[PDB]
């Protein structure tokens, strides 16, 4: 898994 | 007490339907599932794995997790309001915790075991991890909160005013989030006082150091990943 912490959020919020 | 009774109503079913939505698992199905535990053959099986095998694996379900943690924070009534600045904070400091809350709700307390993969392992399962006084603080942590029964209306309540606190630093709109902060705990003090349960929280144990510590491991896995195997 390379995106994690707040990268992984900020992918995750773009929705 | 300026909002009339009905509208809280609501706003705790609203955070309910939420929480429910976005569970990975349905707590109804997690009860009816207590009976398959896995097997002496596939415990050992989980040992024999490299602590970087367990880690990479465990770690996987951990973000995961937090993605389904930042689905129920998008279905609360005011986070979309927030501007991205503050709802990236938010979710920065609180959404680990909400994740431990989560899969230590998965816990049989009969046979001191936790829900991991489709069936149920106790401690022994996470030996691979090698991180022994981390893993028993966080049995203890799922102990403890078993004995104390939370619903699934108070288990959404709670995590959604774990991720919904005003006084993280970094927040731009603070006065914006007290306001959402505090619709929230009026909703959840009126429900924990119709059934007669305000001392509850109180004796939760705080996992804030505990999902501290998660998401720096989380985060050792991905700074180091070019010295370990490919995925
Ligand atoms: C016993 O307490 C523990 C808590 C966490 C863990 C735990 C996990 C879990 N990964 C899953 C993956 C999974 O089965 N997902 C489906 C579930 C998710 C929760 O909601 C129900 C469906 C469940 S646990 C990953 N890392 N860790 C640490 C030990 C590092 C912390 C272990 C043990």
């Amino acid at each position: 898994t390379n995106m994690g912490l707040e990268a992984i959020i900020r992918k995750a919020l773009m929705g | 007490p300026y909002a009339s009774l009905t509208e809280i109503e609501h706003l705790v079913q609203s955070v309910c339907k939420s929480y429910r939505e976005t569970c990975q698992l349905r707590l109804e199905d997690l009860l009816r599932q207590r009976s398959n535990i896995f097997s002496r053959e596939e415990v050992t099986g989980y040992q024999r794995k490299s602590m970087w095998e367990m880690w990479e694996r465990c770690a996987h379900h951990l973000t995961e997790a937090i993605q389904y943690v930042v689905e129920f924070a998008k279905r609360l009534s005011g986070f979309m309001e927030l501007c991205q600045n503050d709802q990236i904070v938010l979710l920065k400091a609180g959404a680990m915790e909400v994740v431990l809350v989560r899969m230590c709700r998965a816990y049989n307390a009969d046979n001191r075991t936790v829900f991991f993969e489709g069936k149920y392992g106790g401690m022994e399962l996470f030996r691979a991890l090698g991180c022994s006084e981390l893993i028993s603080s966080i049995f203890d942590f799922s102990h403890s909160l078993s004995a104390l029964h939370f619903s699934e209306d108070e288990i959404a309540l709670y995590t959604a005013l774990v991720l919904i606190n005003a006084h993280r630093p970094g927040l731009q709109e603070k006065r914006k989030v007290e306001q959402l902060q505090y619709n929230l705990e009026l909703a959840f003090h009126h429900h924990l006082c119709k059934t007669h349960r305000q001392s509850i929280l109180a004796k939760l144990p705080p996992a804030g150091k505990l999902a501290s510590l998660c998401s720096q491991h989380v985060e050792r896995l991905q700074i180091f990943q070019h010295l370990h195997p490919i995925v």
